[PDB]
C-alpha cells in the first residue's frame, strides 16, 4: 500500500504532468575542449550525465587491435553520489552494469561506419552525476550527443526513453519513484523510424497493451531527436557566424 | 590452494579432533557489590557454543616440495595451542528484539556475544596417539 | 602582482557568411545528377549526410565537409612528429590524426650523406639515431589504402628538433600558405607544423642561410651559448600562440609580430596568461585588422 | 579461441534465407523437440534438444537469511560455462559479456521474476531460513542455451523436494529423510523464454532507409546459424498471458510491429511444451508411485 | 528560484529532508505548473475552452451549479472552500445531505488529510468521485495552478504558507468568479487565521469560522449539533511524545498490540504482546489513560511496587522486563502495565442512549447530556446540545471530536438523527452498522 | 607524458637558471588561472566543480549522514575516483589515503561543529571524481574540497540533545538548513630544481623536477601531513635542507592571499 | 564469498577481550633465502614495542613490457600475523619509499631490467597499554641490507632516522637529507627534529656496515 498519489483522475502526475509529457531536457555540445573532441552534457530532468568520447586512435596493444573496422569501449561510472540514499560498494565489476555495457556497443555497432575507421580505438566515457529515473534511456540520447560531438561518421540520429504503465496508462518520461510503482518499459528508438535498437523489459507486463505502448513512444522519441537537433544547429550556426 | 586442502583432508583423516574438544563452557559475569565483576565459572556439567580454529602458513626461500614441512610445522603448533576461556555476560543487555511484518510480528532471538577472557586460558585436548609426521 | 586567479561562480554546472548546414539522417536531395563523396551515403537517391558540417557542392560534385574532427593527413606537409615507437625497419610517430605515421628505416638523412650507404647493422642501431617522443620536421610523402600516410627528410632543413621549445594548438587555426618556417626578431624561429604541433628554436645559420656539423642531426646538444634574453623572449612569443589559440584567430606571421609589439605594453611575462588580457591583445589585433588588409 | 568459417560458407546461409530455406530442416519459425528426463534425485533432470544439452542441479540447505529483506529465505543461480561445452570458453568466466548476456537473463528470468516464493523459505524469521542453490553446467553448444537453461532449471523446481523440519526456539528438528518426507516447492508462474535470430540480407542503409522491411527470423539458431545473426531478441511469458522479459540489447535495427508479430507466435509454442512438462512430472512421479506400487508389495 | 520552458511552462525544486527511521534523508524533486488549470464550473466559459482529454480520451465533467444555496447578501450565491482543520474536526459535517453542496478541495488541504489520516482520506476520495446532482465536490489542484502557486516566504514556518495559499487559492476564485457574482467562502477554526482578515489584509475576502459560516444558513438549527467540540476530580496524564515513543520502539522499551476492557470490570484490561506470553493486565484509571477498548496504543510495563499477585533510565527497565518473563513463569505475582501512547484509536460513528438525568425537561437551550452507548465496555461522553428534549426517546449518531486534559468523559457532537427508541425501522438501521452491515444505496459511480 | 631529451636539458636549464625562469615565465611564486564551481548537485549536501588551465578536472561531492559519534572513530571519510584507472594503482590510493591524514577528525577539522547530540554526530563522505589531470593532481582537488565545505549546509535540530537517560530519537526540520561551519585545510604541490623552488608546477615543470614536496597548509599557517615526494622517477635527486627551510615560509607568506582570493565569497 | 580460499562458515566470529630519551635496539641478518638474492633479517625492541619484518629481493628479472634506459624499482608492503594496517596505509609508504631509492640506485647500469622488493610486516609488538609513522625507517635500513645483498650498485647506506612522529632519512653522514616525512607533533620543532633523527642515523648506518663489513 502507498499513502501517495500515482496519477490523478484529474489527468496529473506527481509534479502535475501528464501522461504525455516530458522533463525538462537540455544538451550541451563541446562541453570539454581540452579533455577529449567528443564532449557533451546532458540534463533530462535531473538525470545529470557527463559524456566523453575518445578516438579514432592508436590502441594500448597491438593485441587489441583489427585490419577491419574500429572497437567500441563502454565505461559507465555509476558514483555513490548518484543516488539519495549512498551506495556502499563500488560498481566497476557489478554484473548489472555489464549488461548496460554490452548493450550500448551491440546499440551502436550498427550507427557507426566501422569499416571506414579500421586499426583505430573508440573509446566511450560515462559519468552518471545526478539520477532521476528512467536511466536507461537518458544514456543513449546523451550517446547520441557525444558521437555527433566529434562528428563521428553515422547513419542517423538515436533516441531513447523509458516509458512507463500505471495499471492501463501510458506514462512517457517516468520518474524513479514512478519507476518502483509500476511497470516500465525503455525504447532504443532509431531516428525517425519505426525501426528498434534498444527493447528491455524487467517489469512483468501484460500482453494486450504492448503494442499499444509501443505505439506510445515513438512520438515521445520523434520529439526527442527532433529537440536533439535544432539544439545542436543553434550551436552549428554560432560556430560560423563567429568563425568567420 | 591445494595445499591447506591437503592438510584439513588428512587432518580429518587423522582423527585427531572429536568435537568434544570444541565444546565450549563459558562463565557468567557476576555484577557483584559496589561495582566488582567476578565470573561465575560453572564446572563439570539453553544455548551452546564452539570454537573453531584457523591458522596461516608462510613459506620463505621454497627450496622444493613443501608439504611434509608444511605438516610438520603445524604439529607443533598444535600442541601449543591455549584454548582461552570464554564466558558471556551475566544477563547481556543484547536481548530479544521484534520485526513487524505486513501485519503480523516475530521475534529476533536475544544476542548472547560469547566474550574470551583478557586472562584464564585451558589447553587443548588431543588425541596424542594419532600426532602423525611426514615423510616424502 | 598576483600569485593566482580566483574568481567565483557558485550554484551552478555551467554559466548559461550563409551556407547548408546539416546533420546526419538528413536528406540533401534526390537529384541522381550529383556525385557522392565525403560525408555522403545514400540510397540509389537519397542523398544522406553523416556528419554535423556544410555542404560542399563542387561543380557537379556534392560533399560534406565536417566541422570536427581530427588532422587530416596530407601528402607534402610540414608537420611535427613525436616518436612513438620503433619497428622491424620501421618507426612509428605521432601526427595528432587518426594514426601514426610510419617512416622507413632509409627514409631518413644519413650523417655524412649518401657516401655513407646501405648496411644490415643500421637495423642494429634504430635506437641510436632515434628515439622515443623526439621532435623533427617530416615530409609527407604519399599514403595506404585506408588514409595512413608516411614520411621522410628529403632536405638538411628536415630533421630532428633542438635549441628550443615544443607547444600545441588545434590544427584549425593554423593558415595554409606557400611558406612554413619563419624567422621572427628575436633572433629566433618558429617551425609551424600544420597539424598544430609547434616549435620554437633558436635562428640557426641554416635558418640564416635560407634568407641571404652534418654530425649532428641526432643529437640531444643544444648551443651551449643560451641567454636568457634569448630565453624569456621565448615565452613573450609562446603565450601570444595561446592567446590567438584561445581567441580562435587565424595565424598569420605578421599578426605574431602584431601580437608581439601589442604585447610590449606588459614587461612581466608572467602576466602573458590572463584569460582577459589574452582576449584583450585578441581584441587588439581585430580592431587592428580593420585598417591595414 | 576464435571460430572460422568462410565468407563463402557466409552467404551460402543468406542465400538459403532469401529461398526461405534452412540447414537443420525445420521451419523458420519451428523450434526443436525436447527430452526432458529426470535422475534418480530430486531437483535431478538431463533436458536435451538435439544437439545442444544441458544439466543443472537443485539444492537448499540452512542459513541464515540477510538483513536486507529479513523475511525471506536465500536463492541464487549459477551458470558456469565449461569449456567442455566448446573449446570457444574460457574456464569459468563469469566477466565474459555472452556470459553475462546468459546471466541477466535468468537473473531476470528468475529471481526478479519470482517464479519462487521466497518467503516459504521462512523457516524461522531472521534465525534459520533456506539456501536454494541452481548450478547449471553446459554439456554441448548448438546455442538456445539461455533457453534450454529457461527449461532445466524451471525443470528442476517442479521437481525438487525439501525435508520436514520442526522448531523450538534453538532446537530445530531436521527429521530424517526416510521417515518423514521431502517436500516439493512453491511455484507462482512458469515462465519459457525464446531465442529470436536476425538477418539482415541487405545492407545497413536498406534496413535503415530502405522502407521495405524485408529481415528474416528465426527460432533456435543452430551454431552455424548463430555465428551470423544480426540482432539478438529474447522474450519470455508464462500461461497467463503476461509478459515477462523482453530483452532486444541492441545489433539489427528492428521494425516494432515485427516484435508483436513475433511474441504471438512464442504463446502457442511455449504452451504445448509447457504442458508436456506437466504430464511428465505427472507420470514420472506416476512411475514412482507405481514403483513405490512396486515397492511396498514387493516388501 | 524557478526557470520557464518555451510552452510558457514553469519549472522550479522543491525539496525537502526525508525524516524516516530517524534519518536525515534529503529528497529533491522538480515540479512543474501548468496553464490549462480549470476551474470545473458550470458558469465559467473559459475553462471549459482549454479541457483536454486524458489518455482515456476524455474530457471531464464541470458540476458545480449556478444555483448553490444563495443567501443573505452580501453572500449572495457562494461557494465554499475549506480548512484542514474544519474538515478535521467536522468531516461528517460534510456528509450532510441536508447541507453543502459545492465544495473546492484545494490540494493542500488534500494532502494534510492524507498526512493526517488514511480512510479519511478515503472519504474525501469517496464523496469528490460520488459528487451528484445534488452535492458536488471537486478538487482544485491550487500547487499545480501557477495562477495560484506560491513559494516558502524567508523567515517562514510550513504552516504560514499553508494558510497564505489557501487565502491565495480563494484569492484567484471570486476573480473567476466575479463573471457571475458566485461568491467563495473561506472557512476556517483558526483565530489567529481568524485575525489576519480583520484588517482584511489584502483580500475582500469571505473568512468565516465554522459557526460564522454556520449561523448563516436557512436550516442551522438541524445542523449545530453536528457542529463538533469545571469537569475534573483529578488531572489525567499525557502521551509520550513523538521522539520519545520512537526512541521506545527499538531499545525494546515500548510494547504494542491491543488491549481489552472489561465490562464486569470497568477499570481494568490486558494486552497481548508479541514478546509475551501471558495477557499483560493494566491496573487503573490513571494508566488506562482515557483510552477506549480495542484501540491500538504503546503501553509500559510497570515496577515491581504495582505488580500484583493473585528510575530514570531505561537501563532499569530492560532489566526488569526480563524479570516481567520471570514473573510470567511465576504466575503467582505477574505484572502489571499501563499505557503511555495510544498507537491508533479504533474510534468510528457510534449509536447509543442518553440519560433521563442528563436533560431537563423545562429547558429549550444547549444543555450537556452523556450518552449511554449501546457498547457496554465504553463510557458516557458529554455532549452539549439543544434539542435534547427531542432526541431522548430517540436514538443518535454520534462521533467523538476529542479528548483534553480535564475531561473525565470525552468531547464529541451528535451527527446523525436516527429515530424512535425501540421503533422497528430504526433498530433495524442500527443492527446493521453496529454490526458493520452495509446498507446505502448504490451511487452515481455505481450505477455507471 | 612522453618528452624529449634535448627539450629536458633546456627546461631543466631554464628553470634552474639564477635568475630562475618558468617555460610559462611566471614568477616562482605564482600559481596558474583556474575557475571554481559549487553547489550544483542539488541533491547533494554540498558540491564542487574546479577547473585547470591544461583541462585538468575533478568534482568533488558532499554527501552527509547521521551516525552515534561513539560507536564510530572516523566521522569524516574521503573516497576518490580518477577516471581511466584500475583502483588497485598506486597514485590513486597514496592520494586517497593521504586526504584522510589531511582530515583527520581534530588535527584541522573541528568534529565538535560536526557534532549532533551527546550521542550522534553527522558522518560526512568527501567522494571525489577526477576527469582528467595531466598532472600530479593532489592540490588542485584539496581546494574545490575547501569550497565544497564553504557550499555545504545541513538540516536543522529540532529536539534536545541529552539522550544519556532519556534517549530520544533525535528530529530535523524539513526546510530549514544551516551552513556547516568549518575552517578547512589547504595543500600545496611544491619542486626543487637546482637553487629554485616553483609554486603549482605544471606537467613540464612537474616532469623536469629533482624533487618536490607537498605541504599541509590549514587554519591560517603550516601544519602536518607533510611528505616530500617524487614526481617522475627519472631525475630524482636529494637536497639541502634549507632549501626546504625556504620553502615553508615561501609557501606561507604566499599562502593566505590565494586563501583569501578563495576566502573571498 | 571468496570462492578460491578456506574461511570457515560465515556466520563463526573470531574471539574478544576487554580490560580486566629511550633506547632502540637491532639484529641484523643477511644471506638467508635462497630463492632470492638479496635477503636481510630486522629484530627491533624499544620500551614497549617489539618489531621484525623480512625485506626480499628479486632482480633483476625481465620486463615484458618494452624497452627502458634503464631500471624499475616495485615495493610490496605486506601484513604479517597480527597487526594489520590499512591497506591504503601500506601502499603510501610503498609510494615514499620508491622516492628515496631513485636517488640510491644506479638504474643506470641496468638497461631494461626490473626491482622486485616484498617487504614482510611480520610480526609486532606493541605493549603499550600515526602507528606506521614508527615504524617508516627501520625499512629503508631493512632493505638497504638485502640491496647490498644482491649486491646492485648503490651510492650510498643511506638512512632514516625518528624523531616522535617525524621521519627524516639522510645521506652523505646526515649532510644531505633525501626523503621527507612529517605527522602531526609541534609547530618549529624541526631543528631538533633535524639532531635526533640525526644522530640515530649516526647509530644506524654504523651498524648496518659492522653486519656486512664484519662478515
Amino acid at each position: 500500500m502507498s499513502r501517495l498519489e500515482i496519477y490523478s483522475p484529474e489527468g496529473l502526475r506527481l509534479d502535475g504532468r501528464r501522461w504525455n509529457e516530458l522533463r525538462r531536457f537540455e544538451s550541451s555540445i563541446n562541453t570539454h575542449p581540452h579533455a577529449a573532441d567528443g564532449s557533451s552534457y546532458m540534463e533530462q530532468g535531473n538525470n545529470k550525465i557527463i559524456t566523453l568520447v575518445k578516438g579514432p586512435k592508436e590502441p594500448r596493444l597491438k593485441s587489441q587491435m583489427d585490419t577491419s573496422k574500429a572497437l567500441l569501449n563502454v565505461s559507465v561510472n555509476i558514483t555513490k553520489f548518484s543516488k539519495f540514499e549512498r551506495s556502499k560498494s563500488s560498481h566497476k565489476n557489478e554484473r548489472r552494469v555489464l549488461e548496460i555495457q554490452t548493450s550500448l556497443v551491440r546499440m551502436f555497432e550498427k550507427n557507426v561506419m566501422l569499416n571506414i575507421y579500421p586499426r583505430t580505438v573508440i573509446d566511450i566515457e560515462i559519468h552518471v552525476l545526478e539520477q532521476d529515473g528512467g536511466i536507461m534511456g537518458s544514456l543513449i540520447n546523451g550517446i547520441t550527443l557525444a558521437l555527433i560531438d566529434a562528428g563521428i561518421s553515422m547513419f542517423d540520429y538515436i533516441s531513447g526513453i523509458s516509458v512507463g504503465l500505471y495499471d492501463t496508462t501510458p506514462l512517457l518520461d517516468t520518474n524513479s519513484l514512478e519507476e518502483n510503482a509500476m511497470s516500465t518499459v525503455t525504447l532504443g528508438v532509431v531516428g525517425k523510424s519505426e525501426k528498434l535498437s534498444l527493447l528491455l523489459v524487467e517489469d512483468k507486463i501484460p500482453l494486450d497493451r504492448l503494442e499499444n505502448v509501443l505505439a506510445i513512444g515513438i512520438a515521445g522519441a520523434h520529439r526527442v531527436r527532433d529537440l536533439m537537433d535544432e539544439e545542436l544547429r543553434k550551436h552549428a550556426q554560432k560556430r560560423v557566424s563567429n568563425a568567420s | 590452494m591445494t595445499i591447506s586442502q591437503k592438510l584439513h583432508d588428512s587432518i580429518l583423516h587423522s582423527r585427531i579432533l572429536p568435537k568434544k574438544a570444541l565444546k565450549v563452557k563459558a562463565g557468567v559475569r557476576s555484577a557483584n557489590e559496589d561495582g566488582t565483576f567476578s565470573v561465575l565459572y560453572p564446572d563439570e556439567l539453553k544455548r551452546k557454543w564452539s570454537y573453531v580454529l584457523y591458522a596461516k602458513i608462510v613459506v620463505l626461500s621454497r627450496t622444493g616440495p613443501v608439504f611434509d614441512l608444511c605438516w610438520n610445522s603445524l604439529m607443533y603448533a598444535l600442541q601449543s595451542v591455549k584454548l582461552p576461556r570464554a564466558f558471556i555476560d551475566e544477563r547481556a543487555s543484547d536481548l530479544r528484539m521484534t520485526i513487524r511484518t505486513r501485519g503480523r510480528s516475530a521475534t529476533i532471538r536475544e544476542t548472547y556475544e560469547i566474550i574470551c577472557d583478557q586472562t584464564k586460558s585451558v589447553p587443548l585436548m588431543i588425541n596424542a596417539k594419532n600426532i602423525a609426521f611426514a615423510s616424502n | 602582482s598576483e600569485v593566482i586567479t580566483i574568481t567565483k561562480r557558485n550554484g551552478a554546472f555551467q554559466n548559461s557568411s550563409d551556407s547548408q548546414i546539416v546533420t546526419p539522417g538528413e536528406l540533401v536531395t534526390d537529384d541522381p545528377i550529383w556525385m557522392r563523396g565525403h560525408g555522403t551515403y545514400f540510397l540509389d537517391n537519397m542523398t544522406y549526410s553523416s556528419v554535423a558540417g556544410t555542404v560542399s557542392r563542387v561543380n557537379r560534385l556534392l560533399s560534406v565537409i565536417p566541422l570536427k574532427g581530427r588532422y587530416a593527413p596530407e601528402t607534402g606537409d610540414h608537420v611535427v612528429g613525436r616518436i612513438a615507437e620503433v619497428g622491424n625497419k620501421r618507426w612509428k610517430v605521432d601526427i595528432g590524426g587518426k594514426q601514426h605515421a610510419v617512416l622507413m628505416l632509409g627514409s631518413v638523412n644519413l650523417p655524412g650523406g649518401i657516401l655513407r650507404r646501405k648496411s644490415e647493422s643500421d637495423e642494429l642501431q634504430m635506437r641510436s639515431f632515434l628515439k622515443e617522443g623526439d621532435l623533427l620536421n617530416a615530409e609527407v610523402q604519399s599514403l595506404f589504402q585506408d588514409g595512413s600516410a608516411s614520411l621522410h627528410t628529403r632536405s638538411l632543413k628536415y630533421g630532428k628538433l633542438r635549441n628550443g621549445m615544443f607547444c600545441q594548438v588545434p590544427s584549425s587555426l593554423i593558415v595554409r600558405a606557400k611558406n612554413h618556417t619563419h624567422n621572427l626578431p628575436g633572433n629566433i624561429t618558429v617551425v609551424l607544423g600544420v597539424n598544430g604541433y609547434i616549435w620554437l628554436r633558436k635562428t640557426s645559420q641554416m635558418d640564416l642561410a635560407r634568407d641571404t656539423s652534418s654530425w649532428q642531426i641526432y643529437s640531444d646538444e643544444n648551443d651551449p651559448s643560451i641567454s636568457n634574453n634569448i630565453r624569456q623572449a621565448i615565452c613573450r612569443y609562446a603565450n601570444v600562440i595561446k592567446a590567438l589559440a584561445f581567441c580562435e584567430i587565424g595565424i598569420t606571421q605578421q599578426r605574431i609580430v602584431s601580437a608581439y609589439e601589442a604585447s610590449m605594453v606588459y614587461s612581466n611575462v608572467g602576466e602573458l596568461i590572463e584569460k582577459n588580457v589574452m582576449e584583450s591583445i585578441g581584441s587588439d589585433i581585430l580592431t587592428a585588422e580593420k585598417m591595414r588588409g | 579461441k576464435d571460430i572460422e568459417i568462410s565468407a563463402s560458407e557466409s552467404k551460402f546461409i543468406l542465400e538459403a534465407l532469401r529461398q526461405n530455406y534452412r540447414l537443420d530442416g525445420r521451419s523458420f519459425d519451428q523450434f526443436r523437440d525436447v527430452e526432458i528426463t529426470f535422475g534418480k534425485e530430486f531437483g535431478d533432470v538431463s533436458v536435451k534438444m538435439g544437439n545442444t544439452k544441458v544439466h543443472c542441479r537443485i539444492s537448499c540447505q540452512i542459513a541464515q537469511p540477510y538483513e536486507d529483506r529479513p523475511f525471506e529465505g536465500l536463492f541464487v543461480i549459477s551458470t558456469e560455462i565449461s569449456p567442455m561445452a566448446g573449446s570457444q570458453f574460457e574456464n569459468g568466466n563469469i566477466t565474459g559479456e555472452d556470459e553475462v548476456l546468459c546471466s541477466r537473463i535468468i537473473e531476470k528470468s528468475v529471481r526478479r521474476s519470482g517464479a519462487l516464493d521466497v518467503e516459504g523459505l521462512c523457516i524461522v524469521a531472521g534465525s534459520k531460513c533456506w539456501a536454494v542453490r541452481a548450478d547449471v553446467h553446459f554439456l554441448d553448444c548448438d546455442g538456445g542455451f539461455i533457453d534450454a537453461s529457461c527449461i532445466a532449471v524451471m525443470a528442476g523446481l517442479m521437481h525438487f523436494k525439501k525435508p520436514d523440519i520442526t522448531v523450538h526456539g534453538e532446537q530445530i528438528i531436521v527429521h530424517p529423510v526416510n521417515e518423514r518426507e521431502p517436500v516439493p516447492l512453491g511455484i507462482l508462474h512458469i515462465p519459457i523464454c525464446v531465442t529470436f535470430s536476425f538477418f539482415n540480407p541487405q545492407d545497413t542503409e536498406e534496413n535503415i532507409k530502405g522502407e521495405t522491411n524485408s529481415e528474416i527470423s528465426i527460432i533456435d539458431a543452430t551454431l552455424k546459424e548463430e555465428l551470423l545473426r544480426d540482432g539478438v531478441l529474447t522474450v519470455t511469458l508464462n500461461k497467463n498471458r503476461e509478459v515477462v522479459q523482453v530483452s532486444k540489447a541492441g545489433g539489427l535495427p528492428m521494425d516494432a510491429l515485427t516484435l508483436m508479430k513475433c511474441c504471438h507466435e512464442a504463446y502457442s509454442i511455449i504452451e504445448k511444451i509447457t504442458d508436456q512438462i506437466l504430464q511428465l512430472l505427472k507420470e514420472d512421479s506416476e512411475k514412482r508411485n507405481k514403483y513405490a506400487a512396486m515397492l511396498t508389495s514387493e516388501n | 528560484r524557478r526557470k520557464r520552458l518555451a510552452d510558457g511552462l514553469s519549472v522550479t525544486q522543491k525539496v525537502f529532508v526525508r525524516s524516516r527511521n530517524g534519518g536525515a534523508t534529503k529528497i529533491v524533486r522538480e515540479h512543474y505548473l501548468r496553464s490549462d488549470i480549470p476551474c470545473l464550473s458550470r458558469s465559467c466559459t473559459k475553462c471549459p475552452q482549454i479541457v483536454v482529454p486524458d489518455a482515456q480520451n476524455e474530457l471531464p465533467k464541470f458540476i458545480l451549479s449556478d444555483s448553490p444555496l444563495e443567501l443573505s447578501a452580501p453572500i449572495g450565491k457562494h461557494y465554499v472552500v475549506l480548512d484542514t482543520n474544519v474538515v478535521l474536526q467536522a468531516i461528517d459535517l460534510l456528509e450532510n445531505p441536508n447541507c453543502f453542496f459545492d465544495v473546492i478541495v484545494p490540494q493542500i488541504v488534500l494532502d494534510e488529510v492524507r498526512n493526517k489520516s488514511y480512510p479519511v482520506y478515503t472519504r474525501l476520495r469517496t464523496l469528490c468521485r460520488d459528487s451528484d446532482d445534488h452535492k458536488r465536490f471537486i478538487v482544485f489542484h491550487n500547487e499545480f495552478s501557477e495562477h495560484t502557486f506560491v513559494e516558502r516566504l524567508p523567515n517562514e514556518t510550513i504552516n504560514d504558507r499553508n494558510d497564505r495559499a489557501i487565502r491565495k487559492t480563494c484569492q484567484w476564485y471570486s476573480e473567476h468568479l466575479k463573471p457571475y457574482d458566485i461568491n467563495v467562502v473561506l472557512v476556517t477554526n483558526d483565530r489567529l487565521n481568524r485575525e489576519a482578515a480583520t484588517k482584511e489584509v489584502e483580500s475582500n475576502i469571505i473568512t468565516k469560522s465554522l459557526v460564522q459560516y454556520i449561523e448563516l444558513l436557512p436550516n442551522a438549527d438541524d445542523i449545530r449539533d453536528s457542529i463538533p467540540q469545571t469537569f475534573s476530580d483529578f488531572t489525567f496524564p499525557e502521551y509520550y511524545s513523538t521522539a520519545r515513543v520512537m526512541g521506545g520502539l527499538k531499545n525494546g522499551v515500548l510494547y504494542q498490540g491491543n488491549i481489552q476492557i472489561s465490562e464486569y470490570n470497568f477499570l481494568e484490561g490486558s494486552v497481548s504482546l508479541p514478546r509475551f506470553s501471558k495477557p499483560v493486565l493494566i491496573v487503573g484509571q490513571k494508566n488506562l489513560n482515557r483510552a477506549f477498548n480495542g484501540d491500538q496504543v504503546i503501553v509500559e510495563l510497570l515496577p515491581q511496587s504495582e505488580w500484583k499477585a493473585p528510575v530514570i533510565s531505561d537501563k532499569q527497565r530492560r532489566l526488569l522486563a526480563k524479570d516481567a518473563m520471570i514473573a510470567q513463569r511465576s504466575k503467582k505475582i505477574q505484572p502489571t502495565a499501563k499505557v503511555v501512547y495510544i498507537q491508533r484509536r479504533s474510534w468510528r460513528q457510534y449509536v447509543g442512549q442518553l440519560a433521563p438525568s442528563s436533560v431537563d425537561p423545562q429547558s429549550s437551550s444547549t444543555q450537556n447530556v452523556f450518552v449511554i452507548l449501546m457498547d457496554k465496555c465504553l463510557p458516557k461522553v458529554r455532549i452539549r446540545t439543544r434539542r435534547a428534549a427531542e432526541l431522548l426517546d430517540k436514538r443518535i449518531v454520534i462521533s467523538i471530536d476529542s479528548w483534553p486534559t480535564t475531561h473525565k468523559y470525552p468531547l464529541g457532537h451528535f451527527v446523525r438523527d436516527l429515530g424512535t427508541i425501540e421503533s422497528a425501522q430504526a433498530e433495524t438501521e442500527a443492527l446493521l452498522l453496529e454490526h458493520d452491515v452495509e446498507y446505502r444505496p448504490f451511487s452515481k459511480k455505481v450505477l455507471e | 607524458m612522453s618528452l624529449s631529451v634535448a627539450e629536458k636539458s633546456y627546461l631543466y636549464d631554464s628553470l634552474a637558471s639564477t635568475p630562475s625562469i618558468r617555460p610559462d615565465g611566471r614568477l616562482p611564486h605564482q600559481f596558474r588561472p583556474i575557475e571554481i564551481f559549487t553547489d550544483f548537485l542539488p541533491s547533494s549536501n554540498g558540491s564542487s566543480r574546479i577547473i585547470a588551465s591544461d583541462g585538468s578536472e575533478c568534482i568533488v561531492s558532499i554527501k552527509s549522514k547521521v551516525v552515534d559519534h561513539h560507536v564510530e572513530n572516523e566521522l569524516l571519510q574521503v573516497d576518490v575516483d580518477i577516471a581511466g584507472q584500475r583502483d588497485d594503482a598506486l597514485v590513486v590510493e597514496t592520494i586517497t589515503s593521504l586526504l584522510n591524514k589531511v582530515l583527520k577528525s581534530g588535527s584541522g577539522v573541528d568534529s565538535s561543529k560536526l557534532q549532533l547530540t551527546k550521542k550522534y554526530s553527522f558522518k560526512i563522505f568527501v567522494d571525489v571524481l577526477v576527469i582528467s589531470s595531466h598532472s600530479h593532481p593532489v592540490s588542485l582537488i584539496s581546494f574545490a574540497i575547501y569550497s565544497a565545505l564553504n557550499s555545504t549546509y545541513l538540516p536543522k535540530l529540532i529536539s534536545a540533545f541529552d539522550d544519556l537517560e532519556v534517549e530520544e530519537l533525535p528530529t530535523f526540520h524539513d526546510y530549514d538548513m544551516v551552513k556547516l561551519d568549518i575552517n578547512p585545510p589547504l595543500v600545496f604541490i611544491l619542486a626543487v630544481v637546482g637553487n629554485n623552488m616553483l609554486l603549482d608546477p605544471a606537467a613540464n615543470e612537474s616532469e623536469v623536477a629533482n624533487n618536490g614536496l607537498i605541504i599541509s597548509w590549514s587554519n591560517g599557517k603550516i601544519t602536518s601531513p607533510i611528505r616530500s615526494v617524487a614526481l617522475n622517477d627519472s631525475n630524482v635527486k636529494s637536497f639541502k635542507p634549507h632549501l626546504l627551510k625556504q620553502g615553508l615560509a615561501m609557501v606561507e607568506k604566499y599562502a593566505p592571499d590565494v586563501v583569501r582570493s578563495l576566502e573571498n565569497l | 564469498q571468496d570462492r578460491r580460499r578456506l574461511l570457515g562458515p560465515a556466520a563463526a566470529k573470531p574471539m574478544a577481550f576487554s580490560n580486566t630519551e629511550s633506547e632502540q635496539e637491532l639484529s641484523l641478518h643477511t644471506g638467508f633465502i635462497e630463492n632470492c638474492n638479496g635477503s636481510a633479517l630486522v629484530e627491533a625492541r624499544s620500551l614497549g614495542h617489539q618489531t621484525s619484518l623480512i625485506t626480499a629481493v628479486y632482480g633483476p628479472r625481465s620486463i615484458r613490457g618494452s624497452f627502458t634506459s634503464q631500471g624499475t624499482i616495485s615495493i610490496q608492503l605486506k601484513n604479517g600475523l597480527l597487526e594489520k594496517y590499512n591497506t591504503n596505509e601500506l601502499k603510501e609508504v610503498s609510494s615514499f619509499l620508491m622516492g628515496i631509492f631513485n636517488s640510491v640506485v644506479n638504474l643506470s647500469r641496468y638497461p631494461k631490467s626490473g626491482i622486485d622488493i616484498f617487504v614482510y610486516l611480520t610480526y609486532d609488538k606493541d605493549l603499550t597499554n600515526s602507528q606506521i609513522s614508527s615504524l617508516i625507517p627501520h625499512c629503508i635500513t631493512s632493505i638497504t641490507l638485502a640491496l647490498a645483498d644482491a649486491g646492485i650498485e648503490l651510492v650510498d647506506m643511506a638512512g632514516a632516522g625518528e624523531a616522535n612522529g617525524t621521519v627524516v632519512s639522510f645521506i652523505k653522514n646526515g649532510e644531505e637529507i633525501v626523503g621527507f616525512w612529517k605527522d602531526d607533533g609541534d609547530d618549529e620543532d624541526l631543528l631538533e627534529c633535524l639532531d635526533r633523527c640525526k644522530e640515530q642515523y649516526n647509530r644506524y648506518r654504523d651498524l648496518m656496515i659492522s653486519c656486512l663489513m664484519n662478515q
